[PDB]
Protein backbone atom coordinates (compact mmCIF):
# COMPACT_ATOMS: atom_id res chain seq x y z
CA UNK A 1 0.00 0.00 0.00
CA UNK A 2 1.04 3.29 -0.86
CA UNK A 3 2.32 6.23 1.82
CA UNK A 4 0.76 9.61 2.43
CA UNK A 5 2.09 13.11 4.02
CA UNK A 6 1.81 14.35 6.19
CA UNK A 7 -0.47 11.27 7.44
CA UNK A 8 -1.86 9.59 9.71
CA UNK A 9 -5.80 9.25 10.21
CA UNK A 10 -6.98 12.60 10.56
CA UNK A 11 -5.78 15.89 9.97
CA UNK A 12 -6.96 18.75 10.82
CA UNK A 13 -6.07 22.39 10.02
CA UNK A 14 -7.37 25.94 10.72
CA UNK A 15 -8.71 27.42 7.81
CA UNK A 16 -6.27 29.48 5.59
CA UNK A 17 -3.64 27.65 6.09
CA UNK A 18 -1.60 25.50 3.41
CA UNK A 19 -2.02 21.79 2.70
CA UNK A 20 -0.67 19.32 0.54
CA UNK A 21 -1.51 15.76 0.22
CA UNK A 22 1.68 13.90 -0.81
CA UNK A 23 0.88 10.06 -2.05
CA UNK A 24 4.80 8.30 -1.97
CA UNK A 25 4.49 5.16 -3.74
CA UNK A 26 6.09 3.66 -6.55
CA UNK A 27 5.72 5.17 -10.09
CA UNK A 28 2.24 6.53 -10.94
CA UNK A 29 -0.87 6.46 -8.21
CA UNK A 30 -4.18 7.71 -8.26
CA UNK A 31 -6.04 10.10 -5.88
CA UNK A 32 -9.66 8.86 -4.63
CA UNK A 33 -11.04 11.94 -3.71
CA UNK A 34 -14.12 14.32 -2.86
CA UNK A 35 -12.50 17.19 -4.59
CA UNK A 36 -11.87 19.61 -7.47
CA UNK A 37 -11.90 22.61 -7.91
CA UNK A 38 -10.96 23.36 -4.27
CA UNK A 39 -7.53 21.09 -4.83
CA UNK A 40 -4.44 21.23 -6.93
CA UNK A 41 -2.98 18.10 -8.59
CA UNK A 42 -0.08 16.62 -9.86
CA UNK A 43 0.47 13.13 -10.87
CA UNK A 44 4.32 12.61 -11.54
CA UNK A 45 7.22 10.11 -10.55
CA UNK A 46 6.88 9.72 -6.91
CA UNK A 47 3.38 9.57 -7.11
CA UNK A 48 0.58 12.42 -6.73
CA UNK A 49 -0.04 15.53 -4.70
CA UNK A 50 -2.60 17.40 -3.79
CA UNK A 51 -2.54 21.13 -2.74
CA UNK A 52 -4.32 24.19 -1.47
CA UNK A 53 -3.45 27.42 -0.62
CA UNK A 54 -6.28 28.81 1.30
CA UNK A 55 -7.52 25.11 3.18
CA UNK A 56 -11.25 25.85 3.14
CA UNK A 57 -14.23 23.83 5.02
CA UNK A 58 -15.03 22.75 1.38
CA UNK A 59 -11.58 21.04 1.77
CA UNK A 60 -13.28 18.63 4.74
CA UNK A 61 -13.26 15.13 3.21
CA UNK A 62 -11.60 11.74 2.97
CA UNK A 63 -9.08 11.64 0.70
CA UNK A 64 -7.73 7.95 -0.67
CA UNK A 65 -4.57 7.16 -2.90
CA UNK A 66 -4.57 3.80 -5.23
CA UNK A 67 -1.46 2.31 -6.47
CA UNK A 68 -2.34 2.54 -10.06
CA UNK A 69 -0.47 -0.30 -11.18
CA UNK A 70 -4.52 1.61 -0.68
CA UNK A 71 -4.31 4.41 1.39
CA UNK A 72 -6.62 7.02 2.96
CA UNK A 73 -6.65 10.27 5.26
CA UNK A 74 -9.57 12.17 6.01
CA UNK A 75 -9.09 16.37 6.34
CA UNK A 76 -11.35 18.15 9.03
CA UNK A 77 -10.61 22.26 8.11
CA UNK A 78 -12.26 23.87 11.73
CA UNK A 79 -14.28 26.47 10.85
CA UNK A 80 -16.78 27.86 13.23
CA UNK A 81 -18.81 29.46 10.33
CA UNK A 82 -19.46 26.36 8.70
CA UNK A 83 -20.04 22.89 10.94
CA UNK A 84 -20.89 20.81 7.32
CA UNK A 85 -19.34 20.37 3.86
CA UNK A 86 -22.12 19.26 1.57
CA UNK A 87 -20.36 17.08 -0.87
CA UNK A 88 -23.71 16.56 -3.07
CA UNK A 89 -27.53 18.05 -2.59
CA UNK A 90 -29.19 15.04 -3.90
CA UNK A 91 -28.87 11.57 -3.50
CA UNK A 92 -30.66 8.88 -4.94
CA UNK A 93 -30.98 5.07 -4.10
CA UNK A 94 -33.11 1.85 -3.65
CA UNK A 95 -34.96 0.16 -1.28
CA UNK A 96 -33.51 -1.82 1.02
CA UNK A 97 -29.94 0.16 0.10
CA UNK A 98 -27.71 2.35 2.36
CA UNK A 99 -27.88 5.81 1.57
CA UNK A 100 -25.29 8.62 2.79
CA UNK A 101 -26.30 11.79 3.64
CA UNK A 102 -22.91 13.59 2.67
CA UNK A 103 -23.26 15.74 5.72
CA UNK A 104 -19.21 16.22 6.65
CA UNK A 105 -19.15 17.83 10.14
CA UNK A 106 -15.55 19.73 9.59
CA UNK A 107 -14.85 19.82 12.98
CA UNK A 108 -14.18 16.34 15.10
CA UNK A 109 -15.28 18.10 18.01
CA UNK A 110 -18.13 18.77 17.00
CA UNK A 111 -18.70 14.71 17.23
CA UNK A 112 -21.60 14.87 20.11
CA UNK A 113 -23.39 18.00 18.95
CA UNK A 114 -25.22 16.49 16.00
CA UNK A 115 -28.50 16.04 14.68
CA UNK A 116 -30.33 14.83 11.85
CA UNK A 117 -33.74 16.83 10.65
CA UNK A 118 -36.35 17.00 8.55
CA UNK A 119 -36.89 20.94 7.44
CA UNK A 120 -38.51 23.29 9.35
CA UNK A 121 -37.35 22.09 12.88
CA UNK A 122 -38.71 18.98 12.14
CA UNK A 123 -37.87 15.36 13.76
CA UNK A 124 -37.16 12.73 11.16
CA UNK A 125 -39.98 10.24 10.90
CA UNK A 126 -39.61 7.28 13.91
CA UNK A 127 -39.44 4.72 11.12
CA UNK A 128 -36.24 6.09 9.71
CA UNK A 129 -33.43 4.00 11.11
CA UNK A 130 -30.02 5.58 10.94
CA UNK A 131 -27.12 6.90 12.64
CA UNK A 132 -23.78 9.58 12.03
CA UNK A 133 -20.53 9.09 10.70
CA UNK A 134 -17.78 11.84 11.18
CA UNK A 135 -16.32 10.86 7.71
CA UNK A 136 -19.33 10.26 5.93
CA UNK A 137 -22.25 12.46 7.28
CA UNK A 138 -25.92 11.09 8.38
CA UNK A 139 -26.49 7.40 6.77
CA UNK A 140 -29.29 5.60 6.71
CA UNK A 141 -29.26 2.04 6.09
CA UNK A 142 -32.06 -0.19 4.31
CA UNK A 143 -33.98 2.89 3.21
CA UNK A 144 -37.70 2.92 2.92
CA UNK A 145 -39.52 4.65 -0.03
CA UNK A 146 -40.94 6.45 3.12
CA UNK A 147 -37.63 7.86 4.09
CA UNK A 148 -37.64 10.01 0.81
CA UNK A 149 -37.31 13.42 1.60
CA UNK A 150 -35.21 16.62 2.11
CA UNK A 151 -33.17 16.93 5.54
CA UNK A 152 -30.50 19.07 6.74
CA UNK A 153 -27.35 18.61 9.29
CA UNK A 154 -27.38 20.48 12.41
CA UNK A 155 -25.30 21.54 15.15
CA UNK A 156 -26.51 23.23 18.33
CA UNK A 157 -23.33 23.88 20.61
CA UNK A 158 -24.35 26.02 23.72
CA UNK A 159 -27.05 28.39 22.01
CA UNK A 160 -24.93 28.32 18.76
CA UNK A 161 -26.58 26.18 15.51
CA UNK A 162 -25.48 25.44 12.73
CA UNK A 163 -27.17 23.75 9.77
CA UNK A 164 -26.70 22.80 6.19
CA UNK A 165 -28.75 23.68 3.17
CA UNK A 166 -31.27 20.75 2.44
CA UNK A 167 -30.22 17.14 0.90
CA UNK A 168 -33.13 15.79 -1.11
CA UNK A 169 -33.11 12.25 -0.74
CA UNK A 170 -35.10 9.58 -3.11
CA UNK A 171 -35.74 6.08 -2.69
CA UNK A 172 -37.32 3.79 -5.15
CA UNK A 173 -39.35 0.51 -4.35
CA UNK A 174 -37.57 -0.32 -7.89
CA UNK A 175 -35.54 1.16 -10.69
CA UNK A 176 -37.52 3.69 -12.28
CA UNK A 177 -39.03 2.21 -15.55
CA UNK A 178 -41.66 3.68 -18.10
CA UNK A 179 -45.07 2.96 -17.01
CA UNK A 180 -46.42 -0.55 -18.10
CA UNK A 181 -49.26 -0.03 -20.99
CA UNK A 182 -52.41 -2.07 -21.47
CA UNK A 183 -54.73 -1.61 -24.68
CA UNK A 184 -57.77 -3.88 -24.48
CA UNK A 185 -59.18 -5.05 -26.72
CA UNK A 186 -55.80 -5.94 -28.70
CA UNK A 187 -57.84 -5.96 -31.79
CA UNK A 188 -60.94 -5.49 -32.75
CA UNK A 189 -63.36 -4.91 -35.67
CA UNK A 190 -67.18 -4.40 -34.61
CA UNK A 191 -67.97 -3.16 -37.53
CA UNK A 192 -71.41 -1.91 -37.28
CA UNK A 193 -72.19 1.56 -38.41
CA UNK A 194 -72.22 1.39 -34.59
CA UNK A 195 -71.48 0.56 -31.19
CA UNK A 196 -67.79 0.14 -30.00
CA UNK A 197 -65.12 0.90 -26.54
CA UNK A 198 -61.58 1.27 -26.76
CA UNK A 199 -60.02 1.33 -23.15
CA UNK A 200 -56.34 2.71 -23.27
CA UNK A 201 -54.45 1.98 -19.43
CA UNK A 202 -51.56 2.74 -17.67
CA UNK A 203 -49.26 1.96 -14.64
CA UNK A 204 -46.35 3.59 -12.44
CA UNK A 205 -45.19 4.15 -9.27
CA UNK A 206 -45.68 7.50 -8.79
CA UNK A 207 -48.32 9.82 -9.90
CA UNK A 208 -45.98 11.74 -12.20
CA UNK A 209 -46.88 10.95 -15.77
CA UNK A 210 -49.34 11.04 -18.58
CA UNK A 211 -51.65 8.53 -20.86
CA UNK A 212 -53.25 9.33 -24.12
CA UNK A 213 -54.49 7.55 -26.76
CA UNK A 214 -54.22 7.82 -30.86
CA UNK A 215 -56.11 7.18 -33.68
CA UNK A 216 -53.44 6.83 -36.71
CA UNK A 217 -51.25 10.48 -35.85
CA UNK A 218 -53.79 12.14 -34.36
CA UNK A 219 -54.50 12.50 -30.14
CA UNK A 220 -58.25 11.91 -29.25
CA UNK A 221 -60.01 13.82 -25.97
CA UNK A 222 -60.95 11.79 -23.60
CA UNK A 223 -61.20 11.94 -19.94
CA UNK A 224 -58.81 10.82 -17.85
CA UNK A 225 -59.58 8.51 -15.06
CA UNK A 226 -57.23 7.78 -12.00
CA UNK A 227 -56.58 5.51 -8.97
CA UNK A 228 -54.18 4.36 -6.79
CA UNK A 229 -54.24 0.24 -6.26
CA UNK A 230 -51.64 -1.91 -4.61
CA UNK A 231 -48.59 0.36 -4.70
CA UNK A 232 -49.37 1.83 -8.01
CA UNK A 233 -51.26 4.57 -9.88
CA UNK A 234 -53.46 3.63 -12.76
CA UNK A 235 -54.70 5.94 -15.30
CA UNK A 236 -57.49 5.42 -17.79
CA UNK A 237 -58.60 7.17 -21.20
CA UNK A 238 -61.50 5.04 -22.38
CA UNK A 239 -62.96 5.88 -25.75
CA UNK A 240 -66.43 5.07 -26.13
CA UNK A 241 -68.35 5.00 -28.97
CA UNK A 242 -71.77 4.53 -30.21
CA UNK A 243 -72.12 4.33 -33.82
CA UNK A 244 -68.72 4.10 -35.58
CA UNK A 245 -67.97 5.96 -39.26
CA UNK A 246 -65.12 4.85 -41.11
CA UNK A 247 -62.77 7.56 -40.30
CA UNK A 248 -62.87 5.67 -36.56
CA UNK A 249 -61.26 3.24 -38.61
CA UNK A 250 -57.46 2.79 -37.86
CA UNK A 251 -54.07 2.26 -35.70
CA UNK A 252 -54.49 3.24 -32.36
CA UNK A 253 -51.72 3.92 -30.15
CA UNK A 254 -51.73 3.98 -26.25
CA UNK A 255 -48.86 6.12 -25.16
CA UNK A 256 -47.01 6.81 -21.72
CA UNK A 257 -44.23 8.52 -20.42
CA UNK A 258 -43.03 9.85 -17.44
CA UNK A 259 -39.49 11.07 -16.07
CA UNK A 260 -37.62 7.85 -17.96
CA UNK A 261 -39.23 7.13 -20.85
CA UNK A 262 -42.19 6.43 -23.31
CA UNK A 263 -44.08 2.83 -23.72
CA UNK A 264 -46.22 2.61 -26.58
CA UNK A 265 -49.12 0.20 -27.67
CA UNK A 266 -50.73 -0.21 -30.65
CA UNK A 267 -54.26 -2.10 -31.56
CA UNK A 268 -55.84 -2.27 -34.75
CA UNK A 269 -59.52 -1.34 -35.82
CA UNK A 270 -61.57 -2.00 -38.39
CA UNK A 271 -65.37 -1.39 -39.84
CA UNK A 272 -66.49 -1.89 -43.28
CA UNK B 1 -44.59 27.97 -7.37
CA UNK B 2 -44.32 24.33 -6.49
CA UNK B 3 -47.47 22.36 -6.76
CA UNK B 4 -48.21 20.50 -10.17
CA UNK B 5 -51.59 18.95 -11.55
CA UNK B 6 -50.44 16.24 -10.56
CA UNK B 7 -51.44 17.06 -7.20
CA UNK B 8 -55.19 16.32 -8.38
CA UNK B 9 -54.65 12.81 -8.70
CA UNK B 10 -52.25 12.31 -5.86
CA UNK B 11 -54.56 10.80 -3.29
CA UNK B 12 -56.77 8.01 -4.97
CA UNK B 13 -59.87 6.42 -3.84
CA UNK B 14 -57.54 3.44 -3.53
CA UNK B 15 -56.10 5.12 -0.33
CA UNK B 16 -59.69 6.15 1.04
CA UNK B 17 -60.67 2.24 0.57
CA UNK B 18 -57.49 0.96 2.13
CA UNK B 19 -58.03 3.54 4.99
CA UNK B 20 -61.81 2.45 5.24
CA UNK B 21 -60.36 -0.77 5.39
CA UNK B 22 -58.02 -0.06 8.34
CA UNK B 23 -61.03 1.61 10.45
CA UNK B 24 -63.45 -0.64 9.20
CA UNK B 25 -60.88 -3.36 11.25
CA UNK B 26 -60.63 -1.99 14.61
CA UNK B 27 -62.57 -3.11 17.81
CA UNK B 28 -64.65 -0.07 19.22
CA UNK B 29 -63.53 0.96 22.31
CA UNK B 30 -63.95 2.44 25.23
CA UNK B 31 -60.88 4.62 25.17
CA UNK B 32 -59.52 7.91 24.99
CA UNK B 33 -55.98 8.83 23.61
CA UNK B 34 -54.12 11.90 23.37
CA UNK B 35 -53.00 13.68 20.07
CA UNK B 36 -51.98 16.93 18.40
CA UNK B 37 -54.56 18.81 16.16
CA UNK B 38 -56.67 22.05 15.11
CA UNK B 39 -59.25 23.22 17.31
CA UNK B 40 -61.66 24.33 14.83
CA UNK B 41 -62.83 26.97 17.29
CA UNK B 42 -59.67 28.67 16.74
CA UNK B 43 -59.24 27.86 12.63
CA UNK B 44 -62.82 27.48 10.99
CA UNK B 45 -61.56 28.46 7.31
CA UNK B 46 -61.89 25.21 5.36
CA UNK B 47 -58.44 25.48 3.16
CA UNK B 48 -56.27 27.09 5.90
CA UNK B 49 -57.57 24.25 8.65
CA UNK B 50 -56.16 21.50 6.15
CA UNK B 51 -53.00 23.68 5.73
CA UNK B 52 -52.48 23.66 9.57
CA UNK B 53 -53.72 19.67 9.70
CA UNK B 54 -51.39 18.62 6.93
CA UNK B 55 -48.20 18.05 9.09
CA UNK B 56 -50.25 16.84 12.36
CA UNK B 57 -51.73 14.22 10.44
CA UNK B 58 -48.28 13.52 9.20
CA UNK B 59 -46.88 13.25 12.69
CA UNK B 60 -50.40 11.06 13.72
CA UNK B 61 -49.54 8.48 11.20
CA UNK B 62 -46.40 8.08 12.36
CA UNK B 63 -46.88 8.19 15.71
CA UNK B 64 -49.72 6.59 16.17
CA UNK B 65 -51.02 4.25 13.73
CA UNK B 66 -48.81 1.71 14.41
CA UNK B 67 -49.51 -1.91 13.28
CA UNK B 68 -47.83 -5.22 13.26
CA UNK B 69 -45.01 -5.37 10.33
CA UNK B 70 -46.66 -7.10 7.31
CA UNK B 71 -50.12 -6.91 8.52
CA UNK B 72 -52.23 -5.63 5.58
CA UNK B 73 -53.29 -2.47 8.34
CA UNK B 74 -49.17 -1.98 8.40
CA UNK B 75 -48.47 -2.08 4.47
CA UNK B 76 -51.67 0.41 4.14
CA UNK B 77 -50.65 3.28 6.90
CA UNK B 78 -46.65 2.86 5.21
CA UNK B 79 -48.96 3.70 1.86
CA UNK B 80 -50.58 6.39 3.61
CA UNK B 81 -47.12 7.80 5.09
CA UNK B 82 -45.77 7.55 1.60
CA UNK B 83 -48.99 9.69 0.42
CA UNK B 84 -48.34 12.45 2.84
CA UNK B 85 -44.81 13.00 1.79
CA UNK B 86 -45.84 13.30 -1.63
CA UNK B 87 -48.37 15.73 -1.09
CA UNK B 88 -46.13 18.30 0.32
CA UNK B 89 -45.37 19.47 -3.19
CA UNK B 90 -48.86 20.81 -2.88
CA UNK B 91 -48.85 22.78 0.43
CA UNK B 92 -46.84 25.92 0.64
CA UNK B 93 -45.24 26.91 3.38
CA UNK B 94 -46.55 29.99 5.52
CA UNK B 95 -45.07 32.28 8.19
CA UNK B 96 -45.66 32.04 11.99
CA UNK B 97 -43.53 32.36 14.75
CA UNK B 98 -46.17 30.78 17.72
CA UNK B 99 -45.40 27.09 15.25
CA UNK B 100 -47.94 25.93 17.49
CA UNK B 101 -50.56 27.82 16.67
CA UNK B 102 -54.02 26.68 16.28
CA UNK B 103 -53.07 23.36 17.57
CA UNK B 104 -54.42 21.70 20.34
CA UNK B 105 -54.18 18.46 22.04
CA UNK B 106 -57.55 16.11 21.66
CA UNK B 107 -58.44 13.46 24.23
CA UNK B 108 -60.37 11.29 21.54
CA UNK B 109 -61.32 7.24 20.59
CA UNK B 110 -58.73 5.39 18.24
CA UNK B 111 -61.52 5.82 15.81
CA UNK B 112 -62.38 9.39 16.16
CA UNK B 113 -58.55 9.82 15.65
CA UNK B 114 -59.14 7.56 12.32
CA UNK B 115 -62.08 9.86 11.48
CA UNK B 116 -59.82 12.90 11.64
CA UNK B 117 -57.03 11.37 9.12
CA UNK B 118 -60.06 9.97 6.79
CA UNK B 119 -61.63 13.56 7.07
CA UNK B 120 -58.37 14.99 5.96
CA UNK B 121 -57.89 12.94 3.14
CA UNK B 122 -60.94 12.88 1.74
CA UNK B 123 -61.27 16.80 2.41
CA UNK B 124 -57.49 17.39 0.62
CA UNK B 125 -58.54 14.84 -2.50
CA UNK B 126 -61.63 16.72 -3.05
CA UNK B 127 -60.52 20.14 -3.19
CA UNK B 128 -56.82 19.23 -5.38
CA UNK B 129 -59.80 17.95 -7.64
CA UNK B 130 -61.69 21.00 -7.82
CA UNK B 131 -58.06 22.76 -8.58
CA UNK B 132 -54.17 21.77 -7.57
CA UNK B 133 -53.25 25.18 -6.78
CA UNK B 134 -55.62 25.52 -3.76
CA UNK B 135 -53.62 25.28 -0.92
CA UNK B 136 -51.11 27.60 -2.36
CA UNK B 137 -53.22 30.20 -0.24
CA UNK B 138 -52.01 32.40 2.23
CA UNK B 139 -52.80 31.22 5.67
CA UNK B 140 -51.26 34.23 7.60
CA UNK B 141 -54.47 36.41 8.72
CA UNK B 142 -56.05 32.99 9.45
CA UNK B 143 -53.26 31.40 12.09
CA UNK B 144 -52.54 35.28 13.16
CA UNK B 145 -56.56 35.20 15.03
CA UNK B 146 -55.59 31.84 16.55
CA UNK B 147 -55.73 32.36 20.66
CA UNK B 148 -54.01 31.25 23.59
CA UNK C 1 -70.42 -34.15 26.96
CA UNK C 2 -68.66 -36.27 24.07
CA UNK C 3 -69.14 -34.17 20.93
CA UNK C 4 -66.99 -31.59 23.52
CA UNK C 5 -63.57 -33.15 22.68
CA UNK C 6 -63.53 -31.50 19.28
CA UNK C 7 -64.68 -28.36 19.96
CA UNK C 8 -62.61 -25.63 19.45
CA UNK C 9 -59.94 -25.91 17.00
CA UNK C 10 -57.80 -23.75 14.48
CA UNK C 11 -60.80 -22.64 12.28
CA UNK C 12 -61.57 -20.06 14.90
CA UNK C 13 -58.24 -19.85 16.14
CA UNK C 14 -56.81 -18.62 13.33
CA UNK C 15 -59.65 -15.92 12.98
CA UNK C 16 -58.93 -14.66 16.60
CA UNK C 17 -55.55 -14.02 15.39
CA UNK C 18 -56.02 -11.98 12.20
CA UNK C 19 -58.27 -10.57 14.78
CA UNK C 20 -55.44 -9.26 16.87
CA UNK C 21 -52.93 -8.75 14.27
CA UNK C 22 -55.47 -6.47 12.83
CA UNK C 23 -55.30 -3.98 16.00
CA UNK C 24 -53.77 -0.54 16.39
CA UNK C 25 -51.33 -0.49 18.72
CA UNK C 26 -52.06 2.86 20.57
CA UNK C 27 -52.35 3.59 24.34
CA UNK C 28 -55.37 2.84 24.67
CA UNK C 29 -56.49 1.03 28.18
CA UNK C 30 -60.20 -0.32 28.75
CA UNK C 31 -61.71 -1.69 31.75
CA UNK C 32 -62.86 -5.24 31.99
CA UNK C 33 -63.71 -8.30 34.70
CA UNK C 34 -61.61 -10.98 34.11
CA UNK C 35 -60.13 -13.48 36.91
CA UNK C 36 -57.60 -12.40 39.00
CA UNK C 37 -54.02 -14.97 39.13
CA UNK C 38 -53.41 -13.16 42.37
CA UNK C 39 -55.97 -15.32 43.77
CA UNK C 40 -56.36 -18.20 41.59
CA UNK C 41 -53.62 -20.47 41.02
CA UNK C 42 -55.67 -23.59 39.52
CA UNK C 43 -55.41 -23.65 35.87
CA UNK C 44 -58.22 -26.15 36.00
CA UNK C 45 -60.16 -23.68 37.66
CA UNK C 46 -59.32 -20.64 36.10
CA UNK C 47 -60.63 -21.65 32.74
CA UNK C 48 -63.51 -22.59 34.52
CA UNK C 49 -63.48 -19.40 36.48
CA UNK C 50 -62.83 -17.50 33.10
CA UNK C 51 -65.62 -19.28 30.58
CA UNK C 52 -68.59 -16.60 31.82
CA UNK C 53 -66.22 -13.54 31.97
CA UNK C 54 -65.14 -14.36 28.36
CA UNK C 55 -68.38 -14.96 27.07
CA UNK C 56 -69.52 -11.46 28.76
CA UNK C 57 -65.86 -9.97 26.95
CA UNK C 58 -67.13 -11.19 23.29
CA UNK C 59 -71.11 -10.15 24.00
CA UNK C 60 -70.25 -7.01 25.55
CA UNK C 61 -66.38 -5.59 24.76
CA UNK C 62 -65.53 -6.93 21.51
CA UNK C 63 -68.05 -4.87 19.49
CA UNK C 64 -66.80 -4.55 14.98
CA UNK C 65 -68.71 -2.99 12.50
CA UNK C 66 -71.39 -5.04 11.41
CA UNK C 67 -70.44 -7.66 8.49
CA UNK C 68 -66.69 -7.19 8.66
CA UNK C 69 -64.50 -9.73 8.55
CA UNK C 70 -63.23 -9.19 12.20
CA UNK C 71 -67.25 -9.12 12.66
CA UNK C 72 -68.15 -12.52 11.50
CA UNK C 73 -64.93 -13.64 13.13
CA UNK C 74 -66.57 -12.44 16.61
CA UNK C 75 -70.28 -13.72 15.42
CA UNK C 76 -68.02 -17.46 15.36
CA UNK C 77 -66.24 -17.00 18.32
CA UNK C 78 -69.38 -16.57 19.60
CA UNK C 79 -71.53 -19.19 18.61
CA UNK C 80 -68.45 -21.44 20.16
CA UNK C 81 -69.00 -19.85 23.39
CA UNK C 82 -72.11 -20.76 23.17
CA UNK C 83 -71.73 -24.41 21.80
CA UNK C 84 -69.45 -24.73 24.46
CA UNK C 85 -71.84 -24.45 27.64
CA UNK C 86 -72.17 -27.98 26.99
CA UNK C 87 -68.53 -28.67 28.72
CA UNK C 88 -68.36 -26.91 31.90
CA UNK C 89 -70.60 -28.32 34.72
CA UNK C 90 -71.67 -25.52 36.93
CA UNK C 91 -70.17 -25.12 40.46
CA UNK C 92 -71.36 -24.11 44.11
CA UNK C 93 -71.88 -20.30 43.14
CA UNK C 94 -72.55 -18.34 46.52
CA UNK C 95 -70.47 -15.31 46.57
CA UNK C 96 -70.70 -15.32 42.70
CA UNK C 97 -67.97 -12.56 42.03
CA UNK C 98 -65.43 -14.39 44.19
CA UNK C 99 -61.98 -14.70 42.43
CA UNK C 100 -63.24 -11.73 39.94
CA UNK C 101 -61.38 -8.39 39.35
CA UNK C 102 -61.61 -5.21 37.29
CA UNK C 103 -58.54 -4.91 34.49
CA UNK C 104 -57.42 -2.12 33.01
CA UNK C 105 -55.38 -2.84 30.10
CA UNK C 106 -54.65 -2.45 26.25
CA UNK C 107 -57.12 -4.18 24.47
CA UNK C 108 -54.01 -5.81 23.22
CA UNK C 109 -53.91 -7.47 26.63
CA UNK C 110 -57.65 -8.44 27.11
CA UNK C 111 -57.71 -9.82 23.52
CA UNK C 112 -54.91 -12.20 24.22
CA UNK C 113 -56.57 -13.26 27.15
CA UNK C 114 -59.27 -14.33 25.36
CA UNK C 115 -56.42 -15.92 22.98
CA UNK C 116 -55.42 -18.20 25.56
CA UNK C 117 -58.99 -19.21 27.03
CA UNK C 118 -60.13 -20.96 23.65
CA UNK C 119 -56.39 -22.08 23.25
CA UNK C 120 -55.83 -23.52 27.42
CA UNK C 121 -59.46 -25.20 26.75
CA UNK C 122 -58.94 -26.59 23.14
CA UNK C 123 -55.48 -27.62 24.62
CA UNK C 124 -57.27 -29.79 28.14
CA UNK C 125 -60.27 -30.82 26.35
CA UNK C 126 -58.24 -32.75 23.61
CA UNK C 127 -56.43 -34.37 26.39
CA UNK C 128 -59.67 -35.30 27.98
CA UNK C 129 -63.62 -33.78 27.59
CA UNK C 130 -64.14 -34.54 31.04
CA UNK C 131 -61.60 -32.04 31.97
CA UNK C 132 -63.72 -28.42 32.93
CA UNK C 133 -66.04 -31.51 34.87
CA UNK C 134 -63.71 -31.14 38.18
CA UNK C 135 -65.47 -29.40 41.25
CA UNK C 136 -63.94 -26.09 41.80
CA UNK C 137 -65.16 -25.34 45.22
CA UNK C 138 -62.33 -25.77 47.43
CA UNK C 139 -60.62 -23.38 44.33
CA UNK C 140 -62.78 -20.64 44.53
CA UNK C 141 -62.97 -20.58 48.76
CA UNK C 142 -59.39 -19.62 48.32
CA UNK C 143 -60.03 -16.35 46.90
CA UNK C 144 -60.24 -13.72 49.42
CA UNK C 145 -61.31 -10.05 49.53
C1 LIG D 1 8.19 -0.61 -6.48
O1 LIG D 1 9.13 -1.45 -5.80
C2 LIG D 1 8.75 -2.84 -5.81
C3 LIG D 1 9.74 -3.59 -4.94
O2 LIG D 1 11.07 -3.14 -5.16
C4 LIG D 1 8.70 -3.36 -7.26
O3 LIG D 1 8.24 -4.73 -7.28
C5 LIG D 1 9.09 -5.65 -7.89
O4 LIG D 1 9.97 -6.17 -6.89
C6 LIG D 1 11.07 -6.94 -7.44
C7 LIG D 1 12.15 -5.95 -7.84
O5 LIG D 1 11.85 -5.32 -9.07
C8 LIG D 1 10.61 -7.83 -8.62
O6 LIG D 1 11.27 -9.09 -8.51
C9 LIG D 1 9.09 -8.06 -8.68
O7 LIG D 1 8.76 -8.65 -9.93
C10 LIG D 1 8.26 -6.79 -8.49
N1 LIG D 1 7.13 -7.08 -7.62
C11 LIG D 1 5.95 -7.38 -8.13
C12 LIG D 1 5.61 -8.85 -8.31
O8 LIG D 1 5.13 -6.52 -8.46
C13 LIG D 1 7.75 -2.50 -8.09
O9 LIG D 1 7.82 -2.89 -9.45
C14 LIG D 1 8.09 -1.01 -7.96
N2 LIG D 1 7.07 -0.21 -8.62
C15 LIG D 1 7.15 0.06 -9.92
C16 LIG D 1 6.15 -0.62 -10.84
O10 LIG D 1 8.00 0.82 -10.39
C1 LIG E 1 -8.14 32.34 0.45
O1 LIG E 1 -9.37 32.81 1.05
C2 LIG E 1 -9.22 33.97 1.91
C3 LIG E 1 -10.59 34.30 2.47
O2 LIG E 1 -11.58 34.28 1.45
C4 LIG E 1 -8.62 35.10 1.08
O3 LIG E 1 -8.60 36.36 1.80
C5 LIG E 1 -8.63 37.42 0.91
O4 LIG E 1 -9.98 37.73 0.58
C6 LIG E 1 -10.08 38.42 -0.68
C7 LIG E 1 -10.11 37.36 -1.77
O5 LIG E 1 -8.80 37.10 -2.26
C8 LIG E 1 -8.90 39.42 -0.89
O6 LIG E 1 -9.41 40.61 -1.47
C9 LIG E 1 -8.05 39.78 0.37
O7 LIG E 1 -6.74 40.13 -0.06
C10 LIG E 1 -7.94 38.67 1.42
N1 LIG E 1 -8.54 39.12 2.67
C11 LIG E 1 -7.97 40.11 3.36
C12 LIG E 1 -8.54 41.51 3.19
O8 LIG E 1 -7.00 39.93 4.10
C13 LIG E 1 -7.22 34.69 0.67
O9 LIG E 1 -6.56 35.74 -0.02
C14 LIG E 1 -7.33 33.47 -0.24
N2 LIG E 1 -6.00 33.00 -0.59
C15 LIG E 1 -5.36 33.50 -1.65
C16 LIG E 1 -4.03 32.87 -2.00
O10 LIG E 1 -5.81 34.43 -2.33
Amino acid sequence: APVIEPSGPELVVEPGETVTLRCVSNGSVEWDGPISPYWTLDPESPGSTLTTRNATFKNTGTYRCTELESTTIHLYVKDPAHSWNLLAQEVTVVEGQEAVLPCLITDPALKDSVSLMREGGRQVLRKTVYFFSPWRGFIIRKAKVLDSNTYVCKTMVNGRESTSTGIWLKVNRVHPEPPQIKLEPSKLVRIRGEAAQIVCSATNAEVGFNVILKRGDTKLEIPLNSDFQDNYYKKVRALSLNAVDFQDAGIYSCVASNDVGTRTATMNFQVV
Amino acid sequence: ADPSEHCSHMIGNGHLKVLQQLIDSQMETSCQIAFEFVDQEQLDDPVCYLKKAFFLVQDIIDETMRFKDNTPNANATERLQELSNNLNSCFTKDYEEQNKACVRTFHETPLQLLEKIKNFFNETKNLLEKDWNIFTKNCNNSFAKCSS
